[PDB]
RNA sequence: AAACUUUCAACAACGGAUCUCUUGGUUCUCGCAUCGAUGAAGAACGCAGCGAAAUGCGAUACGUAAUGUGAAUUGCAGAAUUCCGUGAAUCAUCGAAUCUUUGAACGCACAUUGCGCCCCUUGGUAUUCCAGGGGGCAUGCCUGUUUGAGCGUCAUUU
RNA sequence: UAUCUAGCGAAACCACAGCCAAGGGAACGGGCUUGGCAGAAUCAGCGGGGAAAGAAGACCCUGUUGAGCUUGACUCUAGUU
RNA sequence: GUGGAGGUCAGUGACGAAGCCUAGACCGUAAGGUCGGGUCGAACGGCCUCUAGUGCAGAUCUUGGUGGUAGUAGCAAAUAUUCAAAUGAGAACUUUGAAGACUGAAGUGGGGAAAGGUUCCACGUCAACAGCAGUUGGACGUGGGUUAGUCGAUCCUAAGAG
RNA sequence: UCGAAUUUGGGUAUAGGGGCGAAAGACUAAUCGAACCAUCUAGUAGCUGGUUCCUGCCGAAGUUUCCCUCAGGAUAGCAGA
RNA sequence: UUGACCUCAAAUCAGGUAGGAGUACCCGCUGAACUUAAGCAUAUCAAUAAGCGGAGGAAAAGAAACCAACCGGGAUUGCCUUAGUAACGGCGAGUGAAGCGGCAAAAGCUCAAAUUUGAAAUCUGGUACCUUCGGUGCCCGAGUUGUAAUUUGGAGAGGGCAACUUUGGGGCCGUUCCUUGUCUAUGUUCCUUGGAACAGGACGUCAUAGAGGGUGAGAAUCCCGUGUGGCGAGGAGUGCGGUUCUUUGUAAAGUGCCUUCGAAGAGUCGAGUUGUUUGGGAAUGCAGCUCUAAGUGGGUGGUAAAUUCCAUCUAAAGCUAAAUAUUGGCGAGAGACCGAUAGCGAACAAGUACAGUGAUGGAAAGAUGAAAAGAACUUUGAAAAGAGAGUGAAAAAGUACGUGAAAUUGUUGAAAGGGAAGGGCAUUUGAUCAGACA
């Protein structure tokens, strides 16, 4: 906020050939005599200058947010939107994926991944690594710098392991039932998350 | 001046040791950077103002 | 800058207003740093529930008079009748106030027997030394639910 | 992942902890991996380069070389093997700079300490 | 028709846009409570084998003691006794020291490397003069110690 | 001195520019319309023109813009009684 | 059309990304889009969304850079120079010798106060500087140089400070 | 004008609504009808200047009324959606 | 004459304390004007800036001389709300609180006024010894113009009667808290492009580790780290968990009944006036001057006064954690933030260089390459340099150094030009090029 600003610059008026903004004063500097304070000078104060009281955080309505939610756990069957959303499952059973409970107390990351491969989900485990990519942007140095797609969501009812089997597998995340994110069910606001439900978790639902 | 206070004469005297090219060994270090004495003065251009 | 048929306002930012804006970005900081708190001060506090017990009130007015809201500690008269004394009754846990006035039997009554049930259902270790763990109850407010 | 509250993922922390790492600090960093051989020779995967350790380049143009380290170049985080250098065209000699993590150790220098280093990390040695 | 002017292009100038960089900035959040007469913060002058500066330090001067590491430092020279070791290092840590001239800054002054006083000591034939070494002397205020003042005032002498 | 040379080498100013007559036009055109005309590249002079350059007109008016100064203009005030 | 953000195309790329050049090609009424070639060297794009420090010819706009002017204005106050030798790659300008002049002791002579602070002196030396020059310099480089019982300060008091 | 109300060095005092003035509103560091420095301060501005891509459709007003109003507002009207 | 007392002095007397800094946040003092009111003086800006004094890790506030008017509540602080409301206001412009309710945090108390009077029971200092944040003995001294025990309004005290119930002070080890050290998986296998493989292909491994950085180009598996755990070290400290030694006691406290009492803050409360301030309105706080109380009293009860009632606290002395604050300081984790004319003025020997008498003002300035491999040598040159050579993946990277736009400039090539140039529609000519035939 003190930006632009550390300067006791003035007007010269007018009557000296010269435009009016502020000018630094003083001499032997060089500074001494350029534009101040003005948006347009370099060195100035930018225009309306950016502050923290703007509005961040957003209030949806709980209920709302309840409907968006449940809409997109509604299409996580819907084998098309799936389909649609990236996600390869061409080849797993069936929609909705109902897996094992015994998945939920499966303790090593090499068991897990073994157990999503035999249920379908290789071919999206793939789609991830063969994806990730360096961040175009700027962001690529601001603790942004890769990229990459988003794999299957594991959902459980009690987490016996299988949250920290899976952790450190590319693109897999895994979420409890009677939580549930609308983020995760549909990133970037598309429809149709790969969703591998537990069967606990499934019959909780309910 | 021509009959000055030790404070005065010091003070000239750590200007003059300051008034010396660079010593042309550093130019060589690793990660070197500093070309030229970028702070000499000269009686003729810059006077100290005591 | 007066014009249409616009409501007229009264927004209040003539003074150096830009000074004294508090955004608490620092909301889900202190609701972390009160939890851990709690959590601190649940273990210091040995067996202890965190909380002290309160008495029934009757809320003042003629607005709030319907409902009854516990009150700040039990008044000399009720700590006495429900047998026990303010000294040694606030090392049990139990608020006493020393400024309320009984004037309404019901509510007496009420808190007498609200210290009956207080006593009834705790266990007070003794000074000696043993320390029979004996695992918190947390609030006492939920205990002894108003 | 990172787990902890005092890790820091932020790339810019990291640059800044490693150019103005100290002496100290870079001797850990400039580690070399032991040799197929000397691995199971010492139940041990690498170690922070010393001077006179002998090193195959296992990387680079000067693939296959390998010699004596002459000097850990702990400033220029770089270690000069006495053996792959530069002539010049005044025939000169000059050292190339090889950095640790391309060369493989083939036979220690043991100290009292540099065997209960590989003691401490849980080696067996000969 | 040249020259010249103009326009387009190639190659070369001038200039530093652009693209990509980033040990910097900016904002948010979390944790914590520690300057000083036991001389702070700041200033001045100094200090390296070869440095002007930055950084660091104080005549023990890019450092001394200690502790951890376990072999460098490195621009050049260098020592070499320091490499199975009370031990390399422009290392880390830091609990012990040194800490010029100053500064609230305190014997007095201070546009002065100006001028006193006391104590112990050393030399000069010296309690007294000169010179070297060490240790000292500001203000307000509190508790106490000692030495005092006043027909303020009590008793006690013959 | 200027002026020709060797070396050294600025500034103001610059919409684009630079031949006229009349006409119309913001009522005095380098450009527009109709005529006169019109031939490379230049040197020394010159003060007609460039409504030349130099300063967001000191004059004059407007502004619910000032300030130095004055006074039985409004409103106060140190002091003094 | 731009910067950044969610999703996606398992998109492009060191067998050459981004950028820059190009009276070469094509698409759109247009803002623009696409390609070829050349230069180049490490990143980057399409589509659905999100987001703003999001588009310049002007503001006697800010900062930087560059022209026409123009090899032009100019380099004319202080009476003045000349011949030879030496040195040197190079001499109208350095050094020496010779000549002609000047200041004319109210000095262009001989010292100091204030102020500067090493300019003093020697050796070396010409990239910049000395509005021609340069072999010379108050420049550059590297060294040397300031000796007190009696000269000053220090002591005293002045207006005054405190 | 040039032997004194002369010239001049150093030291010293006077400080900004204040100083100093053989009196010119002069002088007070190229600043004087109120010095310089920073801050309040991005002071206010009914006034001046500028306000950054394309295409498509519609498309005005300088009139009414009240205004310490007359270079401005409100109001109606015209305009779009 | 001698010894005290009171009050006042002096010491380089014995031991100590104050200054100054910083100041983001906190307690006070002091105090504008620009501005807004379309002019302006009340008002507003603002009880703000500048100035002055004083603190801490927070400060302050705080156990009701409170809120209320209820079926009453019950220290303080802070949030959500009350509310842009009650109210103030050239009633204009503008301004503007509080009680209740929910919540965060919670915590409570101690002096003064009392005869210990069958024993000043209290305390600083010196001194010797000890088990040294301290204890004991002794001696000066303080103190009756009152130091302790007791009591604090919620009470409480002196009597009298009647019974039970309860404990203090150390060691030492842990845990807790603080500072720290060390250790803990998995490819560097082949082929291709390359100067470099960290790139594509192939075949694998680890994964509670595919966060991040380093390394010759996008590296989970080359290095350091990451994850999960393990092994230590040095402190502090009465939180509490263990232990263990002293029994502090003819000690201290709690409670029932009967009786007598029941001390409670003054130039203050309050009142007049003046000024200031406040939403506070016949006056919200504060201060100056004058007046100045009382004890069934005093204060408050948001319209002045007289009378009668009622409610409600207990002033003029005091301490106190948390929830609260924080553009400063120490240490950390981050971001739809800026990307070298941007972001702090400063990414660099930046508050530098430079300006100013001074207060102050205050820049510009990052990037060869993976690596200096920073060009040996030859030749022309007085030298600088040029020309060869040489290094490099590249000199179309030569310490003028990545890319290297534009204005503007040189050269070469093409073309036009009788007082500007540039533009529109159209076609000749020259140059140049797409597509389509099949
Ligand atoms: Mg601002
Ligand atoms: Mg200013
Ligand atoms: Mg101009
Ligand atoms: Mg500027
Ligand atoms: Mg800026
Ligand atoms: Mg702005
Ligand atoms: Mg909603
Ligand atoms: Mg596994
Ligand atoms: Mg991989
Ligand atoms: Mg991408
Ligand atoms: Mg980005
Ligand atoms: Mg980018
Ligand atoms: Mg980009
Ligand atoms: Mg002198
Ligand atoms: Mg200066
Ligand atoms: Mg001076
Ligand atoms: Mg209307
Ligand atoms: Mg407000
Ligand atoms: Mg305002
Ligand atoms: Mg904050
Ligand atoms: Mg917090
Ligand atoms: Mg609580
Ligand atoms: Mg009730
Ligand atoms: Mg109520
Ligand atoms: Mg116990
Ligand atoms: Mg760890
Ligand atoms: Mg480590
Ligand atoms: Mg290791
Ligand atoms: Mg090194
Ligand atoms: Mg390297
Ligand atoms: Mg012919
Ligand atoms: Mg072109
Ligand atoms: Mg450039
Ligand atoms: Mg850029
Ligand atoms: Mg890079
Ligand atoms: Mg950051
Ligand atoms: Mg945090
Ligand atoms: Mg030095
Ligand atoms: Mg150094
Ligand atoms: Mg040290
Ligand atoms: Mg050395
Ligand atoms: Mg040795
Ligand atoms: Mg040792
Ligand atoms: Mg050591
Ligand atoms: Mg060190
Ligand atoms: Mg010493
Ligand atoms: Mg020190
Ligand atoms: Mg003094
Ligand atoms: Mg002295
Ligand atoms: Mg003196
Ligand atoms: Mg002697
Ligand atoms: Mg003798
Ligand atoms: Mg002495
Ligand atoms: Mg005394
Ligand atoms: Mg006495
Ligand atoms: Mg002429
Ligand atoms: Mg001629
Ligand atoms: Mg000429
Ligand atoms: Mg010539
Ligand atoms: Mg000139
Ligand atoms: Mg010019
Ligand atoms: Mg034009
Ligand atoms: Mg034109
Ligand atoms: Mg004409
Ligand atoms: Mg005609
Ligand atoms: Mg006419
Ligand atoms: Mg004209
Ligand atoms: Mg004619
Ligand atoms: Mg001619
Ligand atoms: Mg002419
Ligand atoms: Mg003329
Ligand atoms: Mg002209
Ligand atoms: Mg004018
Ligand atoms: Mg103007
Ligand atoms: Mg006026
Ligand atoms: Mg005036
Ligand atoms: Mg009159
Ligand atoms: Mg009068
Ligand atoms: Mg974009
Ligand atoms: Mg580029
Ligand atoms: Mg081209
Ligand atoms: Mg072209
Ligand atoms: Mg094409
Ligand atoms: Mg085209
Ligand atoms: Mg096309
Ligand atoms: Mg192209
Ligand atoms: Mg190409
Ligand atoms: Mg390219
Ligand atoms: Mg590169
Ligand atoms: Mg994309
Ligand atoms: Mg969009
Ligand atoms: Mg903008
Ligand atoms: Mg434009
Ligand atoms: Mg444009
Ligand atoms: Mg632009
Ligand atoms: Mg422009
Ligand atoms: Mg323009
Ligand atoms: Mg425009
Ligand atoms: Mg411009
Ligand atoms: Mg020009
Ligand atoms: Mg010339
Ligand atoms: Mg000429
Ligand atoms: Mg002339
Ligand atoms: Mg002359
Ligand atoms: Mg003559
Ligand atoms: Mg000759
Ligand atoms: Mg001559
Ligand atoms: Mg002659
Ligand atoms: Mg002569
Ligand atoms: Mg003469
Ligand atoms: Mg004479
Ligand atoms: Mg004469
Ligand atoms: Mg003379
Ligand atoms: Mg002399
Ligand atoms: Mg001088
Ligand atoms: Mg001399
Ligand atoms: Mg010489
Ligand atoms: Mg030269
Ligand atoms: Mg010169
Ligand atoms: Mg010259
Ligand atoms: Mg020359
Ligand atoms: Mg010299
Ligand atoms: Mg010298
Ligand atoms: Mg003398
Ligand atoms: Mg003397
Ligand atoms: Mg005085
Ligand atoms: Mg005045
Ligand atoms: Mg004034
Ligand atoms: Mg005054
Ligand atoms: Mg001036
Ligand atoms: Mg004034
Ligand atoms: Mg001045
Ligand atoms: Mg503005
Ligand atoms: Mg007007
Ligand atoms: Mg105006
Ligand atoms: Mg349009
Ligand atoms: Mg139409
Ligand atoms: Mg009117
Ligand atoms: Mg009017
Ligand atoms: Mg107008
Ligand atoms: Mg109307
Ligand atoms: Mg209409
Ligand atoms: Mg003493
Ligand atoms: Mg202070
Ligand atoms: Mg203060
Ligand atoms: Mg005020
Ligand atoms: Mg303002
Ligand atoms: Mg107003
Ligand atoms: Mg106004
Ligand atoms: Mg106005
Ligand atoms: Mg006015
Ligand atoms: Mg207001
Ligand atoms: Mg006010
Ligand atoms: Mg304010
Ligand atoms: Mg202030
Ligand atoms: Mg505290
Ligand atoms: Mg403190
Ligand atoms: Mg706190
Ligand atoms: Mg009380
Ligand atoms: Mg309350
Ligand atoms: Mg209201
Ligand atoms: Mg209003
Ligand atoms: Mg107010
Ligand atoms: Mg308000
Ligand atoms: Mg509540
Ligand atoms: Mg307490
Ligand atoms: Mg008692
Ligand atoms: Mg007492
Ligand atoms: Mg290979
Ligand atoms: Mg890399
Ligand atoms: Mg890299
Ligand atoms: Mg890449
Ligand atoms: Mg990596
Ligand atoms: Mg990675
Ligand atoms: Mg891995
Ligand atoms: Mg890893
Ligand atoms: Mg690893
Ligand atoms: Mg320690
Ligand atoms: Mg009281
Ligand atoms: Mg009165
Ligand atoms: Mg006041
Ligand atoms: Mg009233
Ligand atoms: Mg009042
Ligand atoms: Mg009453
Ligand atoms: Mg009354
Ligand atoms: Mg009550
Ligand atoms: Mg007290
Ligand atoms: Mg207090
Ligand atoms: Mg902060
Ligand atoms: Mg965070
Ligand atoms: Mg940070
Ligand atoms: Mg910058
Ligand atoms: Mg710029
Ligand atoms: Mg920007
Ligand atoms: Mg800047
Ligand atoms: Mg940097
Ligand atoms: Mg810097
Ligand atoms: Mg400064
Ligand atoms: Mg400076
Ligand atoms: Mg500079
Ligand atoms: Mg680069
Ligand atoms: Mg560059
Ligand atoms: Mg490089
Ligand atoms: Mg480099
Ligand atoms: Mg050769
Ligand atoms: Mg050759
Ligand atoms: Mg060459
Ligand atoms: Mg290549
Ligand atoms: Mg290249
Ligand atoms: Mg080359
Ligand atoms: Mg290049
Ligand atoms: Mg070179
Ligand atoms: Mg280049
Ligand atoms: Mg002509
Ligand atoms: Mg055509
Ligand atoms: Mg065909």
């Amino acid at each position: 906020e003190k930006a632009g600003h550390q300067t006791s610059a003035e007007s010269w008026g007018t009557g000296r050939a010269v435009a009016r903004i502020p000018r630094v004063g003083g001499g032997g500097t060089g500074r001494s005599g350029q534009g101040a304070f003005g948006n347009m000078c370099r060195g100035g104060r930018m225009f309306a200058p950016t502050k923290t009281w703007r509005k961040w955080n957003v209030k949806v309505n709980h209920n709302e947010k309840r409907y968006a939610t449940a809409s997109a756990i509604a299409a996580t069957a819907v084998a098309s939107l799936v389909l649609a959303r990236g996600h390869r499952v061409e080849k797993i059973p069936e929609i909705p994926l109902v897996v094992s409970t015994d998945l939920e107390s499966i303790q090593k990351t090499k068991e897990a991944v073994a157990a999503l491969k035999a249920v379908g989900a290789h071919s999206d485990l793939l789609k991830v690594l063969k994806s990730k990519k360096l961040r175009a942007g700027k962001g690529k140095y601001r603790n942004r710098r890769w990229t990459q797609r988003r794999g299957p969501l594991v959902v459980y009812a009690e987490d016996n392991g299988i949250v920290k089997a899976l952790r450190n597998v590319p693109g897999v995340e895994t979420a409890n039932v009677a939580s549930l994110n609308l983020l995760q069910l549909a990133p970037g606001a598309h429809l149709g998350r790969f969703v591998i439900w537990t069967e606990a978790a499934f019959t909780k639902l309910d | 001046a021509a009959q000055k206070s030790f404070r005065i004469k010091q003070k000239m005297a750590k200007a003059k040791k300051q008034n010396r090219p660079l010593p042309q060994w550093i130019r060589l270090r690793t990660n070197n950077t500093i070309r030229y004495n970028a702070k000499r003065r000269n009686w003729r251009r810059t006077k100290m103002n005591i | 800058a007066i014009s249409k048929n616009l409501p007229i306002l009264k927004n209040h930012f003539r003074k150096h207003w830009q000074e004294r804006v508090k955004v608490h970005f620092d909301q889900a900081g202190k609701k972390v740093s009160r939890r851990n708190a709690r959590a601190t001060r649940a273990a210091k506090i040995a067996p202890r529930p965190l909380d002290l017990l309160r008495p029934v009130v009757r809320a003042p007015t003629v607005k709030y008079n319907r409902k009854v809201r516990a009150g700040r500690g039990f008044t000399l008269a009720e700590v006495k009748a429900a047998g026990l004394t303010a000294a040694y009754a606030r090392t049990i846990g139990i608020a006493v106030d020393h400024r309320r006035q009984n004037r309404n039997q019901e509510i007496f009554d009420a808190n007498v027997q609200r210290l009956k049930e207080y006593q009834s259902k705790i266990i007070v270790f003794p000074r000696n030394g043993k320390a029979p763990e004996a695992e918190q109850v947390l609030s006492a407010a939920a205990t002894f639910p108003i | 992942a990172k787990q902890s509250l005092d890790v820091s993922s932020d790339r810019r922390k990291a640059r800044k902890a490693y150019f103005t790492a100290p002496s100290s600090q870079r001797r850990v960093l400039l580690s070399a991996p032991l040799s197929k051989e000397l691995r199971a020779q010492y139940g041990i995967k690498a170690l922070p380069i010393r001077r006179d350790d002998e090193v195959l380049v296992v990387r680079g143009s000067k693939k296959g070389q390998e010699g004596k380290i002459s000097s850990v170049y702990r400033l220029k985080f770089a270690v000069q093997v006495d053996k792959v250098t530069k002539e010049k065209v005044n025939g000169a000699s000059v050292p190339i700079n090889l950095h640790p993590s391309k060369l493989v150790i083939t036979k220690l220098h043991l100290d009292k300490d540099r065997k209960a280093l590989i003691q401490r990390k849980g080696g067996k040695l000969e």
